[PDB]
């Protein structure tokens, strides 16, 4: 339920993304955008922290339960380390993602 | 390393035609000649339709004919709770001990 | 309607990291002729932006002032 | 794609072709604009410094092991733009390309509802009837014994004429027609 | 220097990476203009018939002819029986069928061995 | 609302969205920090973690080696 | 996660527990008299409760209760913080008696340990 | 959705590079001059402007017909034909 | 009767209506993306009352109305098992939906 | 393409839904889930397997 | 069983007695009616069989392919007036006169109580069948296609009369009641494996059994519109029915004989699967992919359960209905541009919008796409082979991933794409070829509706 919430939230603010730079789909071209569009960077922002797991968002009642779970119980050690790294792999793509499109100086055609 | 005259004279000529040809593809004024043949009101006469005659078919189906052949509605039981009263018998399930309190 | 281009001229790349960049070039003996083409996007609106930290502490000063108020709110509440 | 491809490559188109290839791929892998025109003015000094040679073998070793550093240091994910052939946006429309002769197949209820644009599409179809003789004997005439030799095509020579197999060229459907 | 690329049949040599295209022979350039030569007067015909205003159809095409007769008439009176036809017949016609047949086999006498030993949980199994 | 385009300069901008954005970000703020005010144990937990190396061997059921 | 796994896999698993086989002792061993753990919940009360049979141990009747505040107040979902609380302290207790019975293994078997030891050595002696 | 390109813009907006480009005096700049007769450029320098309309425009020229651009008013006429511009 | 098979069934038949309704002149004019948006929104909502219904009781139950064959003594009907995860799932695709059909309206206007 | 991609992967998931389904009618003579959970107290390698696939 | 005979007999004469612009018209509705008057049929018993009298009887089993061919005979009718509109007066006649003909002896052949009057009635479809083929198909292979489908059917068929009327003088009977209540127990020895063989080997070559089937691609391709539907609608299905009405009297042998058939059907299953993967010509994809169907269908007789009859007979109906819709759609492509192969006429989904749809559907349908019966018939050989063994259940599942590849390549590589640009003489869609689709289809879904007339006695 949470992911079905902030995830579609997701794919639209990368959708508005698109459509605004014409059929645009690439980062390297995207920047700018976290003034060029306000409301769509904000949510865009609080998806990716509900998407990692920011402390008492969507994602958090479900994520850390998780996670939680996941170290307490009796698991495959190789499945723990992969699940953590997974974990951390998430915040770096977000991160990508935030830096790419909204961070910086333009790149978008004229 | 560049056109040959043929080449752009061909071009051009192409060019000219392909924009009379598109000018011509802009439509007429009058061009598609049709032949002769409040918000809550649209919302009110939605809703009566679309949720209310669904609504009334179904719960017909279900309380008249569903609900005639065994076991083709079960409700899983309700949950009782000490200290709680069974309503078709007037029944009291009674409370559990008393608790060995911490703190 | 009929948008008019802003003027060629104002396009500089000074103030900007093409400068920055001209100048190592100049150093290795070189030049790049595209640096106002490129500057458009670094002056105007554009010149000021957020970083990453600053991007997420987007409604924090709001926020921040929202939750002490709803705080107090709450404390005077309970007292009385 | 509008211009007759030549038997071969020549070595000023190869070198030319690697160099605009070589600066897409080093501006996918520079993201940003300032690192991206760096590198770029550092390539085209690379340039300069090989375009005098006098030896032609020598420049086709080089442009060789260009081409090899090249193709170990691509970028596995390039930039394309959408409409390119790599493009998310490639052929999206090619659904909506209807062409005329589908046009003219439809009910007389259909047509009448456009009355304006079908008197010039008659027009058109008239002025296509009336050429097709003089296209065909002028290629005819031009061509050489043996055949043609080249996709190239001849223009109108004279002043009533019109450029030989110009039908489908001027009336393939609009790049976004619906 | 930098790592070589090893073509495969899956993912076949590049042209910028063909030694090949950087070895013209005055030879080259000849056949190089006799398949342009090819390919134009092939253009020229299509587009003549293509563009002729009378013409109410489908432009035969001999090379797509060939090619499904090629694929579907023409395999028969070209085959000859050859030791490696013989034995890819033999392999691919036979040997599934005995394996699959080796298999089902075995897995049927092990359920009718269980089965006359009593020992198969075969309760609520009504549908068959 | 009709945006104009614009050519090489900051597009323009609605008080609309301004505030819209600024309003949502401070009220998923506020959320958090007022999340974390009143239930915080779901963050930083709730009850200790005992240190097994503190229980004594009375309480644990272990008699001395000699005996 | 833990210091308990490096120590029986990179060093004594004969001195570190068993997860699997514990306990390997007699429960009344070293304690001369203990007592059993007490169940509030009834059988019936627990089955018309219809709590998970995960849910149904030693702190089912604070779950029980739980359960039966948070219907009663149904539009106030906010009104049954007490009950949660005492079913999570229930539920700690329980697991820190876990955590004790895991240790009293641990020190019984390394007591073991250095007592088959002693006697070894004895006997070498 | 976007608005339609035409002749003025194309032109204005090839121009608006082409007197960007350092190389290239923009006084002794018009629509006719050539690349390389009376503008003094070489082989690099026209395959340069050419990226820089492909990124100006969002579109890519093929380099078969990159290579003949020579002129901003061929530029103009050939960006004009592929995106359908005829007024 | 309980309202709790009546709403989810009547969920279920209003997301079914308007493709009874897709060879309509309604479905040839340009009102069609709103109205399939309504219906879905109304399908939410009335989908979110049997939502209420179990946070209260926690009411469950199977629906095998129609009677579709008997193979054996195998007999397959119709049946839908409205329990803890359709109840909670339904409103939670139907708020979705209804999000990205109104970014749809938006985006796909050509 | 994708779409065609998308068919072949969602049917080798069919092919463990299928095995699935036809594990669970021969030894539990039934389609539904109440008989299922009814008869399967210890549910085995070869539906469980066939349901993993699927997923 | 008479008021659906003498009608079609009737409608002989009305055929050559209608005037020269009427025949088609007559014809259609006097065989809609026949095929209204056919859905009688339908209601059966749970006990036994319609005995109507000494000579004909209906089962549940009969029933559904009697309705099929009555239904399917008006089908045919609108193909052949689409495809024969220049030949003489004489000539439509006489191609009417062999589908009636074919018709009434696929009536006959269904209904037929006695094991020597269905082989008589069986073999006597192949002369209307061959003349249709060998007259009235397009290109020089239609006389070859002729040769090897008359051919491999008499030499499978021949050994079967020999074997009847063995059993006719063993027995005393070749009466079906009379064989299935005095059913004895086949012993096993070398005579009553012969006798197996030729029974089985008849109606294999029938069906037709992987490595006896070339026939199939030859005769199906080669033949016209109405000879293709009713090749693969019904004349298939001929082999499944006589499969099932005979081996009453071959048990238990059967489970000792269908080892080799079993594995030959299950692999050459796959094989053609994959042989639809790879096809040049539309016509021969449909036609392997009627191999592979059948496949499965022999795979459900021979291991004989009664969850596979019915998932045989179901298969069975749905087959046929989904063939005679993808050869009717092929047939039109082909008026279309006058030639068969499948990647010359492209973009047909953005130049006949609605046939794109009929493709859909069919293509929906020619995969097990639930809860169609197809699915439903294919879904029950499954189960009846995974409790016959556990890895019939890899095979299916590797046929049911090849069957979704090559009918969604087909769809794709015929509806999606660009247009062909220089085919310029695809006029729209006929009413009459909408028509005819919209009658292929909609029975298909009413019967998903009611699933359990289609499933045999079994039910
Ligand atoms: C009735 C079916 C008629 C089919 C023949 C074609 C008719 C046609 O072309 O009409 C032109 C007409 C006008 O269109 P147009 O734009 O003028 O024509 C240009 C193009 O052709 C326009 O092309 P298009 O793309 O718009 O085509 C519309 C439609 C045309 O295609 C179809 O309609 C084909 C549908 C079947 C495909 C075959 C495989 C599955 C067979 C299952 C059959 C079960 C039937 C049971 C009842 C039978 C009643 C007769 O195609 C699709 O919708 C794409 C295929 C989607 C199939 C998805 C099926 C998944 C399973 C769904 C549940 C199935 C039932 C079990 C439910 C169990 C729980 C209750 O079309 C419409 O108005 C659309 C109506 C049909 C839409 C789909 C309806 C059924 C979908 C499945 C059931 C969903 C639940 C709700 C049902 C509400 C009732
Ligand atoms: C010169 C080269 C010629 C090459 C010809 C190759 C032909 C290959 C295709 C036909 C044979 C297929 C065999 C498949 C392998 C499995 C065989 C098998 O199960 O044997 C054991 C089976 C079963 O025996 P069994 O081993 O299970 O028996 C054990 C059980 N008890 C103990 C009770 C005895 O043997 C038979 O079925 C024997 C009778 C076979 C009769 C002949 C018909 C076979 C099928 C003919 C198809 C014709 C069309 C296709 C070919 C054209
Ligand atoms: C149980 C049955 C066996 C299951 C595995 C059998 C695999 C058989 C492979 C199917 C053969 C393919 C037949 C024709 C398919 C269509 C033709 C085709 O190749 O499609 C091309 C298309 C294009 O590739 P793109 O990456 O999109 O590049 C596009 C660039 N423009 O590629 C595909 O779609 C093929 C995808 C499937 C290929 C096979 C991969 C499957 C192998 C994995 C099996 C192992 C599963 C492990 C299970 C783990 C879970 C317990
Ligand atoms: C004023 C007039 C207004 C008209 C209002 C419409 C009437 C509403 C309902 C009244 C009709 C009552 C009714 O529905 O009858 C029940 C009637 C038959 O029930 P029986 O058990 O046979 O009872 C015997 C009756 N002689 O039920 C139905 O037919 C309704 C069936 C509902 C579902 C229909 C099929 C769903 C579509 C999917 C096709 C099949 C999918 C396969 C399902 C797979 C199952 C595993
Ligand atoms: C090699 C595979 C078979 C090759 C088929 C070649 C066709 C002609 C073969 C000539 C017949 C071969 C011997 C058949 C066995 C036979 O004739 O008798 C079978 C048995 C014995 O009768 P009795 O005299 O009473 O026995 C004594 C009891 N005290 O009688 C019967 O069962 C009658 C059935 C007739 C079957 C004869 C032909 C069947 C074998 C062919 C296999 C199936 C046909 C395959 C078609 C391909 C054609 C090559
Ligand atoms: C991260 C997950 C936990 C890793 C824990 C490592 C524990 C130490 C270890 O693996 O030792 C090597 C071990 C040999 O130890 P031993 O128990 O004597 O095995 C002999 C087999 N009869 O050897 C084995 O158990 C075999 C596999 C060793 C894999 C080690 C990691 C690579
Ligand atoms: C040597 C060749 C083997 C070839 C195997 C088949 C390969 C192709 C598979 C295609 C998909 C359809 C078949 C799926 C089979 C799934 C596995 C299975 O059912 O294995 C049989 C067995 C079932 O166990 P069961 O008998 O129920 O319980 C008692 C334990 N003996 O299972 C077990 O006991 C478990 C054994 C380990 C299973 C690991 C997971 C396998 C996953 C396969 C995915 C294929 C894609
Ligand atoms: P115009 O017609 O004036 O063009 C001048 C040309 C180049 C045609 C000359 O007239 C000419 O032919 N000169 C001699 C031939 C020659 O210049 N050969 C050498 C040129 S290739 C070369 O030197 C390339 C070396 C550096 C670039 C290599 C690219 C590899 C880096 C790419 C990495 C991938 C990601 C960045």
């Amino acid at each position: 339920c949470m992911h079905a919430f902030f995830k579609a939230m997701l794919f639209m603010c990368s959708g508005s993304i698109i459509h605004s730079l014409n059929d645009e789909q690439d980062i390297r071209k995207m920047g700018g955008l976290y003034k060029a569009m306000p409301f769509t960077t904000t949510a865009l922002i609080i998806g990716s922290l509900a998407l990692t797991g920011m402390p008492y968002l969507t994602g958090f009642y479900s994520k850390d339960l998780i996670i939680e779970a996941v170290n307490m119980s009796y698991t495959n050690a190789w499945a723990l380390l992969m699940t953590l790294i997974a974990t951390s792999l998430t915040a770096a793509y977000s991160t990508r993602i935030i830096f790419f499109a909204f961070l910086g100086k333009p790149r978008f055609p004229p | 390393s560049g056109y040959t005259p043929d080449e752009k004279l061909r071009l051009q000529q192409l060019r000219e035609l392909r924009r009379r040809w598109l000018k011509d593809q802009e439509l007429s004024p009058r061009e598609p000649v049709l032949p002769p043949r409040y918000k809550t009101y649209r919302h009110s006469i939605f809703a009566v339709t679309h949720v209310l005659i669904p609504v009334w078919i179904i719960h017909y189906y279900l309380k008249y004919h569903v609900t005639a052949k065994p076991y083709t509605v079960v409700e899983r039981k309700p949950r009782i709770f000490p200290g709680d009263t069974i309503l078709e018998t007037g029944e009291v399930i009674p409370l559990m001990k008393e608790f060995p309190d911490q703190h | 309607s009929k948008m008019e281009l802003p003027d060629y001229k104002q396009w500089k790349i000074e103030g900007t990291p093409l400068e920055t960049v001209q100048e190592k070039l100049a150093a290795r003996g070189l030049r790049d002729p595209w640096g106002r083409n490129e500057a458009w996007r670094y002056s105007g609106g554009f010149a000021n932006n957020v970083s990453f930290v600053g991007a997420l502490l987007k409604g924090f000063k709001w926020g921040f002032a929202a939750f002490v108020v709803a705080v107090g709110a709450e404390y005077y509440l309970e007292s009385q | 794609a509008f211009s007759a491809p030549a038997a071969y490559l020549t070595h000023q188109q190869k070198v030319l072709r690697l160099y605009k290839r070589a600066l897409r791929h080093l501006e996918s892998w520079c993201v940003h604009r300032d690192k991206y025109r760096y590198f770029a003015c550092l390539m085209r000094a690379r340039f300069d410094e090989h375009k005098n040679e006098k030896d032609m073998v020598k420049a086709t070793q080089l442009l060789r092991q260009a081409e090899e550093e090249f193709w170990y240091g691509q970028h596995p994910q390039p930039y394309i733009f959408p409409e390119s052939p790599g493009g998310t946006s490639y052929e999206r429309y090619e659904c909506y390309k209807v062409p005329e002769w589908c046009l003219d197949d439809w009910h007389p209820s259909e047509k009448a509802m456009y009355p304006d644009y079908f008197a010039k599409r008659e027009q058109w179809k008239r002025l296509r009837r009336e050429s097709w003789e003089r296209e065909v004997k002028q290629l005819q005439e031009e061509t050489p014994p043996g055949g043609p030799r080249t996709e190239a095509l001849p223009p109108a020579r004279k002043e009533g004429d019109l450029p030989p197999l110009w039908w489908h060229i001027v009336t393939r459907p609009r790049e976004r027609p619906m | 220097s930098f790592p070589k690329y090893k073509p495969s049949r899956l993912a076949t040599l590049p042209a910028t990476l063909d030694p090949a295209e950087y070895d013209i022979s005055p030879e080259t350039r000849k056949a190089q203009a006799e398949r342009l030569a090819i390919r134009s007067r092939l253009k020229r015909e299509y587009l003549l018939q293509y563009n002729d205003p009378n013409r109410l159809g489908v432009i035969e095409d001999p090379a797509l002819i060939r090619w499904t007769y090629a694929r579907s008439a023409n395999i028969y009176p070209n085959f000859r029986p050859t030791p490696k036809t013989s034995l890819l017949g033999a392999l691919f016609g036979i040997g599934p069928l005995f394996f699959w047949y080796y298999v089902f086999k075995t897995d049927r006498d092990k359920k009718e061995k269980l089965i006359q030993e009593g020992k198969l949980d075969q309760t609520f199994n009504i549908s068959y | 609302v009709h945006i104009e385009p614009r050519y090489r300069q900051f597009p323009q901008l609605t008080r609309s969205q301004l505030i819209q954005a600024e309003f949502f970000s401070a009220t998923m703020w506020f959320w958090i920090l007022w999340r974390f005010w009143h239930d915080s144990d779901a963050v930083l937990g709730h009850f200790p973690y005992p240190d097994p190396s503190q229980w004594t061997d009375e309480e644990l059921g272990i008699l001395p080696d000699d005996e | 996660m833990g210091a308990h796994l490096a120590r029986r896999y990179l060093g004594d698993a004969s001195k570190e527990p068993d997860p699997l086989r514990m306990p390997t002792f007699p429960p009344d061993y070293g304690f001369p008299e203990r007592k059993e753990r007490e169940m509030v919940a009834t059988q019936q009360e627990m089955n018309d409760a219809q709590l998970m049979l995960q849910q149904r141990d030693y702190c089912a009747h604070y779950l029980i209760q739980l359960l039966k505040c948070k219907r009663d107040s149904f539009p106030n979902f906010l009104a049954c913080k007490h009950e949660q609380h005492d079913w999570d302290y229930c539920e700690h207790l329980d697991y820190v008696k876990r955590m004790k019975e895991f240790e009293r293994e641990r020190r019984l078997l390394q007591r073991k340990k250095r007592r088959e030891q002693r006697e070894a050595e004895m006997a070498r002696g | 959705d976007a608005p339609p390109l035409t002749l003025e813009a194309i032109k204005d907006r090839v121009l608006y590079v082409l007197k960007l480009y350092d190389k290239i005096d923009p006084e002794k700049l018009s629509v006719n001059s050539h690349f390389m007769k009376d503008l003094g450029l070489d082989s690099l320098d026209q395959v340069e402007i050419i990226m820089a309309m492909e990124d100006e425009f969002g579109f890519e020229i093929p380099d078969i017909d990159a290579e003949k651009l020579m002129c901003p008013q061929e530029i103009v006429d050939y960006i004009a034909d592929k995106k359908d511009v005829y007024e | 009767m309980n309202p709790f098979a009546s709403l989810t069934l009547t969920t279920l038949t209003i997301l079914t209506i308007p493709i009874m309704m897709s060879n309509s002149n309604i479905y040839k004019t340009n009102l069609y993306p709103n109205y399939v948006k309504t219906t879905v929104s109304y399908a939410f909502t009335l989908s979110l009352v049997p939502l209420l219904m179990f946070m209260h009781t926690g009411q469950e139950m199977i629906i095998s109305n129609w009677h579709w064959m008997t193979l054996q003594t195998v007999e397959l009907s119709l049946s839908f098992k409205m329990d803890y995860f359709s109840v909670m799932f339904i409103p939670v695709a139907l708020f979705v939906t209804w999000s990205i059909m109104e970014f749809s309206m938006w985006y796909m206007h050509s | 393409t994708a779409a065609l991609q998308a068919i072949l992967y969602n049917r080798i998931g069919d092919i463990g839904f299928v095995l699935s389904m036809a594990w669970f009618l021969t030894h539990s003579n039934a389609w539904d889930l109440q008989q299922i959970f009814m008869l399967n107290n210890e549910c085995p390698n070869m539906p469980l397997i066939g349901l993993l696939l699927a997923a | 069983m008479l008021k659906i005979i003498i009608p079609t007999t009737m409608l002989l004469p009305m055929t050559w007695m209608s005037k020269h612009n009427m025949i088609w018209i007559n014809a259609t509705v006097h065989s809609l009616l026949i095929s209204l008057i056919s859905l009688s049929l339908l209601n059966q018993l749970g006990e036994n069989s319609l005995n109507f009298s000494l000579t004909f009887f209906s089962d549940s089993l009969s029933a559904p392919l009697l309705v099929l061919t009555t239904w399917l005979l008006p089908l045919m009718l609108m193909a052949s007036q689409s495809h024969l509109s220049k030949e003489t007066t004489t000539r439509k006649k006489l191609y009417i006169t062999m589908l009636i003909l074919l018709q009434l002896f696929l009536i006959m052949t269904f209904t037929a109580t006695e094991l020597i009057l269905f082989y008589i009635l069986f073999e006597a479809t192949l002369v209307p069948t061959l003349i249709i083929i060998t007259r009235w198909g397009n290109q020089t292979e239609r006389l070859n296609a002729g040769l090897y489908f008359l051919f491999y059917t008499l030499a499978g068929s021949l050994p079967l009369l020999v074997a009847l009327v063995y059993i006719q003088n063993t027995t005393g009977s070749l009466n079906f009641l009379i064989i299935h209540y005095w059913s004895h127990p086949l012993s096993n020895s070398w005579s009553n494996i012969f006798m197996w063989l030729a029974c089985i080997m008849a109606f294999m070559v029938k069906m037709p059994l992987y490595g006896l089937h070339l026939w199939l691609p030859k005769a199906h391709v080669e033949a016209p519109i109405a000879g293709s539907m009713v090749l693969a609608a019904v004349l298939l299905k001929l082999g499944g029915y006589g499969m099932m009405r005979i081996t009453t009297i071959l048990n238990p042998l059967t489970n000792y004989m269908a080892y080799p058939f079993l594995m030959l059907s299950m692999w050459g299953m796959i094989m053609t699967s994959s042989i639809c993967l790879r096809q040049t010509d539309l016509k021969s994809l449909i036609a392997y992919s009627s191999v592979s169907h059948m496949a499965l269908v022999i795979v459900a007789i021979m291991i004989q359960t009664p969850w596979s009859f019915m998932g045989a007979t179901a298969l069975m109906i749905a087959h046929g209905l989904t063939s005679s819709m993808l050869f009717c759609l092929a047939n039109t492509n082909y008026e279309r541009v006058h030639s068969r192969t499948m990647i010359l006429a492209r973009g047909l989904q953005t130049l006949l919008p609605l046939m794109a749809t009929w493709w859909l559907v069919a293509s929906l349908t020619n995969l097990a796409l639930p809860p169609s019966i197809n699915l439903i018939g294919e879904l029950f050989i499954i189960t009846a082979s995974f409790s016959w063994s556990n890895i019939t259940i890899i095979l299916m599942g590797m046929n049911m991933m090849i069957t979704a590849l090559y009918s969604l390549y087909m769809l794709i590589t015929t509806q999606r794409g660009k247009y062909t640009h220089h085919i310029n003489n695809i006029k729209p869609s006929f009413t009459r070829e909408n028509a005819l689709m919209a009658l292929h289809i909609l029975p298909l879904l009413l019967l998903t509706l009611n699933p359990k007339m289609i499933l045999g006695p079994l039910y």
